[PDB]
Order: C-alpha cells, then structure tokens, then sequence
C-alpha cells in the first residue's frame, strides 16, 4: 500500500462538523375546477396544498416564464368534492370546510374556513364528504365510524363495536380504520368508503346512503407496549402488533347504512352484515388490502389476500348480499331468507404466484349500462409476466344460485367468474406505476388510459397514454431526462408534472393536452405555466453521476455517485456504501436527491466517496427482479452491493477498499449490519440506523410477504436474522455504530435491544445511539443537527 | 464455577468393518470411572491410554472437540456435568470407519483463545 | 508538563481486553464464595456427646453452584495450638434449590433486586428454635425440614418435606408462627396467607386482592412492603407474627394474632418498564411513588385466627384500628418498621413523616383493633366495646432539622415489673449527631378515649412523658443499625452486643456495654479488621465474618469464655474456624487507605490502587471511581477484592485509582451525612476533587490532564457532576446508570435527602443534571454513558432524558445499553462485556 | 525388620498389621514410622484427599497439600507415642518455614490442624495421638503456591507391543501408595519397572518440563507439566514410540522459564 496516496479526511472538532452541518441546511394533492364565465380571463381554479389556489389563464403569452404567484385561500391531507365545491380538512384539534363557486361564487379575498363543533370527546379521525350528498361528510371518532351534516351540525354514531372502557387490551374491536400491518403494509390509511351514489327505499321519501367499512377483531394478536412521546410520564402504549407467524386481526367487511329527510336529517341507522361469517364465506382470506365501490354505486369492490401473501383476489359485494345484523338468529334466518338466491359476490380476478402479491391500488370498473352483467375494469397485474402492466378484464358475471341460509363451504374456484378477454394495453420489461399512491386517470369519452411508468428508463418515472379499446401504441406526454410525478384534471386538458432531474432541483410545470379531437392518443403536451421553479442549486452541492452496471449472473443494477469535492487524481477517498436494499424504496433515479439525502453531499463536501446501489431486490424493475429476496432476506442484496462496490472501485479511482463504510437507515441498517456479518474483509465499519435485527419479531404483512412463516422457513429467518449472527461481527472496535429511535413503533427497540443482548453475550463491542423523542425516521431538525454531527465525527475518527 | 480434575479418554474397538472410538471428557471420582469403565464395554470398546488434560476446567462451559481430519461428526458440542452412577454420561460414540493410522484432537473452550488439551491415538495397535 | 514523563497505557486489543478480565476472574471462582451468614446457634444438652452446639447457616463450599442450607458441629473442648476448621455438612440431600437457567418468579426476582441478593439458592430462611424447624423457599415452592427439636440429631443429610399447596402463583415470604411451630404464614398473590406443617391445610386471611388484571385495576395488598419501603426502609416483610398465642376461652380456642400493612396504592403513579422476556415486547407496570407524586396510603391491621387442640384453623378475623390509621396517625406517611413486643402485649411500629424529618414510635395493644365489618352499626358497637384505657403510646418521638435515617433497633424489655412504663433500647443519631443506643423508659399512662366519637389527634396527643433515657454509647463514632445490622441482648447478664465505629469509622467491630449500668464499652473483635459478627441465643459464643483491606475474608468462631461474675469482660477466645483468608492474588495489589483534611477541616477517607509496576517519575492516569452517595461507604477496611476487584484490574493495566468518601457518605455521623441536604450533588464533587488534588499533592503520579470519574448509581450522577462543574478537572467520564433527574426518583431516598419538590426547587434544578447539559463538553468522546435497560430502581428515563438533553443542547456522548440486567449488572458474561468496555474507554480516549 | 499385612478388603485397601513390642518400626512400603511401646493391632488404610477437605483448599493457591492420607487407627495412650508420617515437600532453609507445615486430622469434627514439633527431610512427626484418618500433611505458604520446591520421580516403561517398544514416562511426586497403584492401574498396558531415579535436582510446582531424549524418534507431547492429583487418577504421561530393537535412550527433562534442566536418565533395553 502507497503510505500517501490515500486521502486522509480533515479531523474536524464536533463544533466544526456542526458548523458544517449547519452551513448545509442554510406543492400536491392538485384539484382542477372549471369556471365557464364565457367573460372572464381564467378558465379553471387549480385548488392544492402548499391549502392554496391559482388562476389559470385562457392564453398565455409566447417567451414569457409565467410564474403564478402563491395567494392564501384561508393542512396535510384534505377531501374535496367537485359540483358542490366542498373542502373538508382537518385542523389542529378541529374539522373545517369551505366551498367554491357551486350555489355561491369564486372568492378572490381570502375567506376564513367554517368550523364544525363536535359533541364527541377527542379527535375526529379520517374525514370523508359523502359524494352522493355534499351536506353529508363521515369521521372516526374513538375507532368507531360516525356520520354528520355540516348545515345542521348533528353527527350521529353507526358503529357500536368500541366502548372506550380502557387501552386496547380488553376493549379490541374497531370498526372503520385501518390497522398497524394494514397502514404499514398494504398502504391502506381509511377502512371505510362511501357509496358515491344515493339509492332510494321508496318508502315515503328516504334518501339511503351507504358506506362500506372494515370490521376488525384482533383480541387473539400480540399487545406490545411502546414508549410515549412524553418520557416524563414514564408510561408506554399498547399497540397491538401482529407478530410474525402469529394471527392477524379478524377482519369482516360490513355496511353501515342510514337515511335522511329532504331537510337532511339522519332518521334511520342500520348495521349490515354478510348473509354467511366473512372468515367462512371467504376461507383463507387474511388482509383486505383495499377496497371501495363501483362509480355507479352498484357493487362494493375489495381485494382479498392470504397469508403468504400469493394469492389476492378482486371480489364484488352487491349490498343485498348484506343483510341486517342482528344478535337474534331467528330474524338472521329471517333475512337469509329474504336475500335474493341469484345475487352473490363475484370473485373477479385472482392473481396467483409463486413469488409474493404486490398490492396495486388500481381497479377502475366502467359503467355496466350495456348489458347489466360482464364487468369490465383495467387492472394491474405484475404476477402474469413478471412486471407491472395494465389490462382491461373483462369477467363473466353469472349468478349461480346459492341458499343463503344453509351454510357451506366454498371450494378453491368457488366464486371465480370466467373471463370474456384479458388485454393487456401494456408490455415490455418495465412496469406501469401502482403503489405508493400512484394511480391511472382513465378519460371514458375518448377511451384514454394515462399511467404513469418506466418503459424509456427505471430510473425515470414518465407520464404514458395508450387506448383501452386498442392497445396498438404506448405516448409519452412527459419531457424525457427527468423523472414526474403527475396529476390530471378531471376535465383531462392540463396536467400538473412534479418533476426533477439528478441535477436539477424540483420543478413543478403545468402541461396542456393540446391538439385535433379525433385522435385523442396524439394530443401533444404544450407547456403552459409553471407553479414552482428549480431553485438556486448550491456551488457546495455537486448532482450525483448516475450509472449501471451488470453482475457476474448478468444482471443490471443502476446507482449513484457522489464524488469527492476538490478531488485529487491518485488519492484513494474513504467510501461510504449507504444504502436501503429492500423492497418498496428505489434509492437510484434520475430525480433529485438533495433535499432527503442532503447528508450525502456533506459527506462529500468532507471527501467521502458516497455510493448507492439498487441491489437485485428492489422496487420499479418487476417481479422477477424484486423476488431474490425470497426466504433469502440479507443473502443476495449484500453481494449485490459488494460488487457494485467492487465494480466502481475499477471505474473510478477514488475508492479506497480498505477504508469502507456502510450505512443504511431501517432496511439500510439491517443490511449493514448483514455487510459487516458476511463481508467484514469488505466492510470497515458500520452506521446502521434503526435495524431489523430479528425478523421473527417483525410484523405480519412485511416479513410474511417475503420470508413466508418462520414455522416453515426457520433455516431462512436463521439465516437472515442477523441478531442470531453475532459471533461473526468483528471482535475489534470502533466498527459497528447502532442507532435507534427509542419511540419505534415500527422496528422496536426489541431489535436494537436483541442486537445490543446478543453482542453483549458473544462479547463483541458496539457504540449506540439513542433518538428519545423520534420513531422512526429523525423529524427534528436538532435530532437530525445531530444525527448528521455523530455520523460526520465517527467517519472522521473510525473510518 | 469450581474448576475441575478432568478425564479426557477416548475408548476404542477395533470392530468387524467399522472400529469405533468413544470420547469422554469428564471430571473424574472413583464412582464414576468405575462406573463407565465397566459400563461402557456393553457395547464393547477396549480402555485405551492417552493423555490427561494438564490444564485445569471449568463446569457449565461448553468445549469443542476437534479432530484434524474429518470423522463421523454429530453432537461435537462437550459439556460436563456430575451425575449419579446410573445415568448415563455426556459422551462422544464417533466411528473412524477404517484402518487408518493416526488420529488427531483438539479441545477449544468457548470464550478462550487457549486449548487445553491436544490429544494424539494410534490404530497400530487395536483391540 | 513533560510528555515524555506522562504514562501511556498500553494499547490492547478488545480481544486482549477480554483475555485480561477473564484473567481477572480465573481466581474468582474460589475468593467470590458468598461467605456464611445467617447464622442460628442450637444447644444439644447431652453433657456426654462430643459436640457442644450445631451451627445453622447458609453456605456454598463449591460443591454445588447454589447457596444451601448447611450446618457445623461446634465442640465441647478443642486442642490448643490448633486451627480446627469445620467441614461444611449438608442440611439438605444435595436437591437443586434453583430454578432452570437462574430464572425466577416475578415477585422472587423482584424481591433479590431490593435485597441485593446476587446468590442463587435459599438465600433466605426463617427457622423456630425448640422445635428445631427451617422453613425455606427453593426452586418455586415451600420447603421444611427439623433438627433436634423433639427429633434428634441427624449425622447423615435427609431430603427436605415439600409443602403442597392449592394456591396458583408462588408463595412470597413465609414465617413460622413462634407461639405455634405447627403454623406459618406466607404472601400469596399479595395477600396473607396462613398453613400448617402436618395437615397441610392452609387459609387466606386478608381478602385486598383478587388476580382481575394488572396493578392499575386491583390496587390494594396486604402483607407486603411497597417498591419505596423494600427499597428505602430495607424492609421486605409487611406482616409480623404475635410471638404469643392468646386463650379466649370461649370452649378451647387457640387465638394467633398476626400484624400486617394494608396498603392503598390507588393513587401513586404507575410506570412501565420492560419486562426481562425481551421477545414478548411487554412492561410490566410498577407502582413507582414520584417525589412530589403521592406516596401509597397505608394502614396496620390485626389479623387474627384461631385453633383447636389438633390444629385446625377453625375460625379468622381481621381487625381494624378503632379510627382510620389516617386519622389517629394524622401527618405519618410511611411505616418504617414494625413487630410486637416479646410477651405479645403490645404490637410496637416506627412512623415517619413525609420530609421524614419526624419519626415516632408507637405501641398498638391487640385491643385497640376493633373488628371490621362493612356495617357502621357493628363497627360502633365494637367501638363501644373496646377499653377506655386502651390507646396507642408514643414512645418515642424523634425530631431533627435534617433527616430521619431509619435504624430497626427497638428492643422491648419484659413489662411484668410493675406493668406500665416500658423499658426499651432505642437507637437515636438525630439527637447527637451519630447512632447511639440508649434505653429509654416511657410512661404508659391512659388518658382515657371515648374510641366510638371519631376525633383529632394533636401534635402531642398521644405522646409518653420519659422516665428516663440513659445513653449507653456516646462519643463522635456510629452504632451500625442500618444495612441488616442489629444488637443482641442478653437479658440475663443485663449486656447488650452492638456494632460499631469507635476504633475507626473504617471498621465495624462487635462491643458489648451493659444497658443497666453504662460506662465501658468493651471491644470484643480483634482491631486491624472490619467484623460482620452474629451472637449465639445463649450468648456463649458468636461468629464473625471478617476481612481487611489487605486479607481477603475469613470467618472465624469465638467463643466468650471467663469468670460468669463479670460478664463484660469476657474474654472472646477463638475456639474453631469455618472460612479461612482466600488467596490473595499476586496480580491483586491490596490498595491502601489513607485520610486527610478539608478548608472547612473536615476529615475525609480515601483509597488508592497504585498502578502495578510503578516507575517513579511517570505521570500515570486517574480514574476517580465513586458513588458518593449516602448509605454506602466505600472507603472501609474491609476485603475490597470481591466486589472491586475491577479497579484492581484497572490498576494493574496502570492506572491510579482514587476512591474518596466525601461528606454525604454513611458512618461518620449526621451532620456529616447532612452536607447534601438541600444541595444534593453540589458539594460531594467538590469533596472529590480535593480529594484527587490531595492524592495529586502526597503522591507524584497523579496525571491532572488525564482523569476519568466513573461510578454507578449515584456515582454515575457524580461523574456528571464532574463533567459539568469541573471540566478542565476530569477529562472522561464513565456514567454508569445516573439519577439524570431527581424530580424523576422516587420518595423515599430522593425527599429525605432534597426536600419536596415544590419546597425546593432551586437545588432540584441545580443538581438534575440533565436540566445542565449545555454546560457539558463540546468537544466529543468525553463521556460514557452506562445504563441497565430493565432498571426498575434508576428508570432507563433518566439516561433517555439525559440522551434527550444532549441532543437538544447539540452535545455528544457515548452510550451501551445492558437489555436483560436491571441495576447490577448480574450475568458474568455482561459484566465481562461492563469491564472490556470500560478499559476500552480509557485506553483509546483518556 | 519387615513386617506383615493382612488385606481385608481391596476396594478401601485396608491393612490390618501386628506389632510385637516397643521399637521404632519405620515400614517403607508407605513411609509410616510407628515409634510405639507395646503390642500393638493397628489397622491402616488409604485415603483420598479430594473427599475429605473443604473442597476449596485445593483450589486456594496458599495451601499446599503434602502427604498421602492415611486412616490409621491403633491404640491409644502412649502405645503408639510418635508418627513419623510421610510427606514429599523438600527442606531448605530458604522459602520453607518450619511453621508452614502443618498435620491435619479428620474427624466427624472435620478438619483439626496441629503445628508438628519437627520436621525430617522426608518425614513429619505427630505426638501422642489420641483417631481415623490420621495420615495427614497440609502446608499454609505466605507466599504463593508455586515456589515450594520439591521435584518429582521420573518411572518409565518400555513395553513390547506388535514388535515395537512403546514407552511410559511419569513425573509425580514420590508417595508410595500412589506410585504403586498408578503401576496398578498401568497395569493393563502390562509394565515391567527397572531402578532408575531422578533426584537429582529440585523443582516447584505449575512447573513446565520439556522432555527430549538427544537422539529423536517419534516425539509425543514435548511440554509436560509438574501437578499432584488423588490415589486414583491419570497424571500427565508421556508415551513415545522407539519403534525397533534399539539399546540405548537418553532422556532429559529441562524447564522452559529459564534455561537450567533438571533431569538427565540413560537407560538401555537389555531388559524389555
């Protein structure tokens, strides 16, 4: 080894690396509204959080940067509904709205937000406008669903499954709300969903409204007890958390239902329940993953899942099929009797696999008025060929013809309708985004899909239009070299495109759909206005270089680099491999990283190496790529990461293999503790923040997914349940730093606890940090000062 | 943790096939020698002589067993523990399946860095 | 400041590190033995046998892992010239007294973190002299077993009786009733309970408690001392058995009081902390009384039963003071001690106020108990019922401007001359400044109560004029009360046998006085040595298990021999040996005490391990352990080999380690101890960094540049206290579990020492370190932090908010966590992990 | 002169032995001086010394064990007036104390230890006994356990086993009882045992003794070690291979914390 031709890092004091970190730190959700004053000069109200308003004007002017200027209406989440105008959010210990241009007029002067009083004792949870009704909006309040009306301001419980007595040990079941593996799992954040049409009982004059919700049972699950924000008290909260292999909450889908008078007020309630038990009429269905219901209003949708989670399935709900519930099993016959023997749920589409179900949140039904049978939906499905595509389905809903009040069980394609075609309006080795709150806006006038996906690129996330009709070819609307997140009008003529580069700081423009009506395909993209600009890129920040590469089994895995400032051709730099590994997170994309990952520039303002590597296991590249990770968890992702290390070592010359860190928050943890398990020789030292370290503690819906049970696969949750490795952690110190947020309700202190026990009884040595007021990820910005200062000092020292 | 006088011997049969050696790592008393001496030839090895442990142990330590070469290996994990007459001891029963010459092993402790016994046999002379 | 003449360390590995500490203890199988205690003396009265008494006691000889019941055979007449050491017999037959892996019960592992008990086995055991009976607690069950009571006996170990029982849950507590041995009583569930040896049956008495749910629903226990009294009061007992039977009369009816301390625990704050199964992910909750925060609400109650001629218990009552406990003790927060007189007359207990500035003791005649019954017109008529005469007698009342420290020593005499004014030997540090004993005679005198009329007591209602109060010790030296210490009194030589100080405060050694006539204090242990002794019943002979700064622990028997005319100055013979000095090991150099003065010319003790291998001239660096704190006194002259044989390992890796006892330490008297009374923190630093400058001054190899301060507990805190208010002082410091909050400690130590909070909130603030954070270094890797994760005693909250406070102030530290231990670090593997990591730290960063 | 035995039974090895009158009677097969005055049926057995301490003085590495145990019972008051009791520790006037021996003696009292008045350079003296488990020898140092000072015996086999002379090195302290039944228990690789001594030089305990004839064969576990275990045990033995017919070994036993030897043993196999 040359004695001075390795980098070595100035040894800053921990005030210096403050300085440092310090001198570093020195809009969504968007909601198109017409005007049509055939007089005025803006043509819509784009209504959005930043909640805010702009005017879009009817012409713009050639060579001219619009810039629309921020004016206050008056927030993280809102609901809107359009004809009415109604926007319902949540403040901080308080419901408000406000209304738009419906019976009234377009405000211009800011006008304070209604508020809405409340006879309930705490918070009022998930706040929905029923869209059949605009008066009419919905709330959990104490885990059970209630109902209210904002001119009259009487609210109204519909469930009774939660009393309040005590912590949830003894008072379990809820009723309209998502729970722990369901919101951290199958991204669902509501469990009940309105019928967005109104029917009429036609008894004197009723106006019935319906809303579907999730029924949940989880007394048989594990109660663990978390710390409280406020550490003075001394006191935890109990969460009930379903351990892996352990039972999930018992879950049923059900209907609250109520009327109203024409002056709008709730006369009637009525809970409704399945003609059969939920866990019988649909046998090894464990997660409802999402659900809603039919434009129309007609049949309430819900996705199914099992336990391996390989096995999802769309089923329809047609409200007949609900009867009245009651605890008197006489008038339960009563009404077994009275549903209709040809009306039953039809089970849709199935996936099935061999890998693991992806929930994708994107169903669309059409409208069935052609022959009221065959429903027709575009669907995602990922487990055909591997990688995320549309199709339009087209089922066969046929009934056949059950008696309801004698049980039976169902056999495995039971309730499986046949299928009239499967298109698939998109192919190819990339796939169309669905997770993560993406989602398809489907123009039924002129029979438009726009998805959003990766077909140029992984690394770029484009907006595409095909046919469902004919799938004859794929357009992209959106500028390539960057990657967009997008939002639609309803009126489907602008788009708003969220969009960044890696060198180019967040734009956010405002493209229009612009051309002749007859082929709708071809509306080519004109740039309109833009709301938000790319900032002043810092001279102290340097974009990250982005490359791929290929494996010795010839696999492409892509990356970033952060170089060195002021480098030195000859000098070999000390690198820093974060990373996150798992699935869900895509790390690499031609988008900008700086304002999540804004330490990795100072670690290169010091003269780190920074390397980031999407491993075979991660998101946005398709089943086939994703799935090494099964019942292998921290086998595969860590030689992927090896070697692109290794492969970047050739590449550049400033990779120092000797001098090697990883860090990784969460997933990043845990592989860098599996790095420095496996590859020690690799790995100097380790910052492995918030780590998985035993899998048999994780929950349900993550570690079930991938490493099935542990009753099945011990020698796999053995294997990558790297707390039960600890022999093979390096007996010397200074190389393995454990952070961990002392409040994580997600990977708890059990981890870094476990980890902490079982080094302490193999005698290895470790340093550890504690975060006492943060969860999971750092939120304050003197925790995160911190965070950054601790990282900084201990590359300086022990790297 | 008292430590004790321990009796490492490794008891073999030259049998039709296969012979057979048994190793034993257990502190020593007269009851209990003369016990498994005897007890033991049941399932007929023949006493052989190797070497005392010099070194002193530790009960409620776990010690591993290393041939040089490889063995009939299952249960390699000794612990030692002080029973009465009647049941049976922690034992080792490996087969060295031929006639081959010399036979190598080691005793590791766990938490140290140091063995405590390194223990030779020969098969020129079998019983 | 040469550098060249500045000692260096020598840099280990971490493997190296782990081969040293395992070094350190390849000799501590033998010297870590836990040396016999508990010891009960039995006569055989043969005068033709060999042996002239058995000596029962808890012992491990290394045959087996665990502390068992044992015995020796002490001689009528050893051989001169002769060092006769007694074989350890076995008690028992050899069984395992231990549950798998260590692991115990919830309320047992709750009970051995109060008691401090590190040893697996009986490690208690209640035993009933003429009958000869051991009763005793093992893996998770009762167990009993007889020695020549009307047996003989035995040469050969016999296995002991298990006790069988229909009770679900363990058995906490058990006590052999002494006016019946047939008898005995037992916690179960947080209720008392009462069984019999030969029938087996068994009966609740106290109905407080029934099993619904956790402790935040079913608040009340009976029987039991709380967290704050089992930690704060060393008393792990809240019943006590009447030492007499009572006849009603009625047809043949045996009556047997027990005494015991209904608590109502509704209103104190509960917390979570972790629950040992780390895998289950669940707390435990504890009722944990803040300062500030409410204390439980006590009360004594009677519970009596009856027996037949064959020992059945065919009757039961509880009893009830005649007022609420609340009212007729108004101002009394706390039960520190309580039991009865020896003929059973009256069942005496020790009060204490909430600033526990005001103690008083108090007899309650069986009498005055009136029955319960949820009907007010039964209870009035009971009212009624009870004698005008009958009252509670303040005996005693002591009063100081500082604390109360809680000393267990009563002692009634026999009343039967002249039945009223009660005679007793009370113990009284407030009164001079240091624990003196006195006997006391009060003056039981009825004022006469109308008890059905509810009424309020006065500030001087119930309390008894004194004859007399004649002190039997006095001088600027302890009689040691606290910590399990205790006097003998032998009423037929009219001597009582103490501990004390008077030699030095650096060893407890055994006097006798006589309390009848007082004016020399006989010193009955050899000097050079500090003395852990236990008299015999008949007074004949005593053990003491003694040791030095030099000897490891030995335990020899004398044996009081002389003219019985003079019974003071009995000389002490040794007559035989049970445990001899261990081996002194050749890395083990023996530390050496010293003494100096303060500006304020106070004298303070201190130790010092030198470093091994000294060169002089080399500057070698300090670590200043300490605790500081009060009731423990680190410098002694006594065997620190067994619990501080790592600041011997220290030592002999090279550095100087300083150990200095400060004003606030425990045996040197009250004013002394009452230096931290309303600055807690503040000046016991400021004693050790004198200290350090002394030991800097005496000898030259004190490196000032170079100074760690370490400790646990309270020292902990004080390493804080270092590195705050002395930081061009102490270069490192080592916190292992620091109090970072006393608004966050609990009543019972914090308040005694500090005041309520809403009193004193300017020294609260000042010596909570954690509020003082900015002022702790900026510059990094000055500071580790230690801490046990399950510590229900220093909450894992204090290190959290302290870890909080240096995040927020932008000031760093290190930090390691202990997951399974909760505030000694217990596994050897995790205190083998505790020493590499500490000489990791000084090694790299001093 | 010599004097009989009665064995009574095998498993204690108890010996049942007449004495005629008055005299000093040193018997040699275990080492036991019996100065008595009459007749006088005493009865002597072998004993152990692992059940019968406290189990923690072998452990304490101040304490010394000499001696074999023995447990002689005879008659007492003045018939047996002195015990001249064998021990092996040695006696130079530097590191030794006469006031470090001491005699112990086991009673259903336990353990009662007595100063003797003299001390013989093989022998320790007890007087007047009053009695099982008498033959008794313990040591208290003031200085460490591994500086005492006295040296084993070296006693070797050379057996004839399929045509090839396997060899028998032992290196324990000289106590008579418990070199005859290490024979007894070497007795099933059959040994025949020639007179050769190694007294020559002295030697301390937790003693490392490298042994290397000069002329080298098959060399088996050079670095033995100097302890000291019960009756009925296996000490640290060397089992070379000379493998042909040759005559002439040297043997030499040298330590390794400094360069000095101890023992250099020429033996010839004119008798295998």
């Amino acid at each position: 080894d040359d004695p001075a031709a390795r980098f070595q890092v100035q040894k800053h004091s921990w005030d210096g690396l403050r300085s440092i970190i310090h001198g570093s730190r020195k809009p969504h959700d968007f909601q198109f509204v017409q005007k049509t004053d055939e007089s005025g000069p803006h043509s819509h109200r784009l209504y959005y959080l930043g909640l805010l308003y702009s005017e879009i004007p009817k012409k713009v002017r050639k060579e001219a940067l619009l810039l629309l200027s921020w004016k206050q209406m008056l927030i993280t989440s809102y609901d809107f509904h359009s004809e009415s105008g109604l926007f319902l959010f949540q403040a901080s210990n308080s419901l408000f709205h406000c209304r738009d241009g419906g019976k009234n007029g377009f405000m211009v002067s800011p006008m304070k937000p209604l508020e809405i009083k409340t006879q309930c004792s705490g918070p009022r949870m998930d706040p929905k406008i029923c869209p059949a009704d605009p008066a009419f909006f919905s709330f959990i309040n104490n885990s059970d669903l209630w109902v209210a009306n904002i001119e009259t301001g009487e609210e109204r419980r519909l469930t009774f499954c939660h009393q309040g007595l005590s912590n949830v040990l003894d008072d379990p079941k809820s009723a309209g709300v998502a729970t722990f593996v369901i919101q951290e799992e199958f991204d669902r954040f509501t469990g009940y969903w309105w019928c967005p049409t109104a029917s009429w009982e036609g008894s004197e004059g009723l106006k019935t409204l319906r809303i579907l919700y999730e029924e949940v049972d989880e007394s048989e699950v594990e109660v663990i007890h978390v710390p409280s924000p406020a550490l003075e008290e001394r006191k935890t909260d109990s969460y009930r958390y379903p351990r892996t292999g352990s039972k999930n909450p018992k879950i049923a889908l059900k209907l609250a239902e109520f009327q109203t008078d024409s002056q709008g007020k709730i006369v009637s309630t009525q809970e409704k329940e399945l003609v059969q038990p939920f866990s019988s009429l649909f046998p090894k269905v464990e997660y409802i993953a999402r659900a809603g219901w039919t434009r129309d209003g007609k049949y309430a949708w819900a996705m199914f899942l099992d336990r391996p989670q390989q096995w999802l399935q769309l089923v329809l709900l047609p409200p007949a099929l609900f009867i009245p519930s009651t605890e008197n099993e006489e008038q339960r016959l009563a009404s077994a009797r009275a549903v209709p023997r040809n009306v039953q749920p039809y089970v849709v589409y199935e996936e099935v696999t061999n890998v693991w179900i992806n929930v994708h949140d994107i169903f669309y039904p059409f409208p069935q008025s052609e022959g009221e049978d065959e429903l027709c939906f575009l669907r995602a499905n990922e487990c055909k060929t591997g990688f995320c595509h549309l199709y339009k389905v087209t089922a066969v809903l046929k009934s056949q013809g059950y008696d309801w009040s004698e049980p039976f069980s169902p056999g495995e394609d039971e309730f499986k309708c046949p299928i009239k075609e499967e298109i698939a309006l998109t192919s190819g080795e990339w796939e169309v985004l669905a997770r993560h709150g993406s989602k398809i806006w489907v123009n039924e006038e002129t029979k438009l899909v726009y998805f959003q996906g990766t077909k140029d690129t992984p690394l770029e996330h484009h907006l595409y239009v095909v046919s469902y009709e004919a799938a004859g070819e794929i357009v992209r609307l959106t500028t390539p070299g960057f990657s967009h997140s997008c939002s639609m009008s309803q009126n489907f003529d602008m788009f708003v495109s969220h969009y960044s580069s890696v060198s180019t700081p967040p734009c956010v423009h405002v493209y229009k759909l612009s051309g002749p009506d007859d082929d709708p395909l071809h509306k080519q993209p004109r740039f309109w206005a833009s709301m938000m600009e790319a900032a002043s890129c810092p001279p102290d920040y340097v974009p990250p270089e982005i490359f791929h590469f290929h494996t010795r089994s010839d696999v492409r895995l892509y990356g970033m680099i952060y170089k060195p400032h002021a480098l030195q051709p000859g000098k070999k730099h000390p690198t820093v491999l974060f990373v996150y590994g798992g699935p869900q997170v895509q790390l690499v994309n031609n988008s900008f990283k700086g304002i999540k990952y804004l330490r990795l520039n100072t670690l290169a303002s010091l003269g780190y190496a920074v390397v980031v590597i999407d491993g075979r296991g991660s998101c946005q590249r398709g089943l086939r790529f994703e799935g090494a990770l099964k019942n292998q968890m921290g086998q595969v992702e860590i030689e992927d990461q090896v070697e692109g290390l290794q492969f970047v070592a050739e590449k550049y010359g400033f990779i120092d293999l000797s001098r090697v860190a990883i860090h990784g928050w969460s997933y990043g943890g845990f592989l860098s503790l599996m790095g420095l398990i496996h590859k020690p020789q690799v790995f100097k030292v380790a910052i492995a923040g918030a780590p998985v370290t035993v899998w048999m503690a994780y929950d349900t819906g993550y570690t079930e997914r991938y490493m099935d049970v542990p009753e099945n696969n011990q020698h796999g949750y053995e294997a990558g349940s790297v707390a039960l490795h600890v022999e093979k952690l390096p007996n010397e110190p200074n190389r393995l730093l454990i952070l961990h947020g002392f409040l994580d309700e997600n990977v708890h202190f059990f981890h870094t606890n476990f980890l902490v026990s079982q080094l302490i009884r193999a005698g290895k040595p470790y340093q550890l940090q504690i975060y006492p007021n943060e969860r999971h990820s750092i939120r304050c910005p003197e925790s995160g000062e911190h965070y950054e200062v601790t990282l900084l000092h201990f590359l300086q020292e022990y790297l | 943790l008292i430590y004790y006088h321990p009796h490492p011997e490794d008891i073999k049969f030259h049998l039709y096939l296969v012979p057979s050696d048994a190793l034993l790592t257990k502190a020593i008393d007269d009851e209990e020698d003369r016990f498994h001496g005897v007890r033991l030839q049941t399932s007929p090895p023949m006493e052989p002589l190797n070497f005392g442990s010099s070194y002193i142990v530790s009960n409620s330590a776990n010690l591993k067993v290393m041939p040089k070469e490889l063995k009939l290996s299952y249960r390699s994990p000794g612990e030692i523990q002080h029973f009465s007459k009647f049941y049976a001891g922690q034992m080792k029963e490996p087969i060295q399946l031929e006639i081959t010459e010399k036979r190598h092993g080691t005793l590791v402790w766990d938490t140290e860095v140091k063995p405590v016994d390194l223990q030779l046999v020969a098969a020129s002379a079998p019983p």
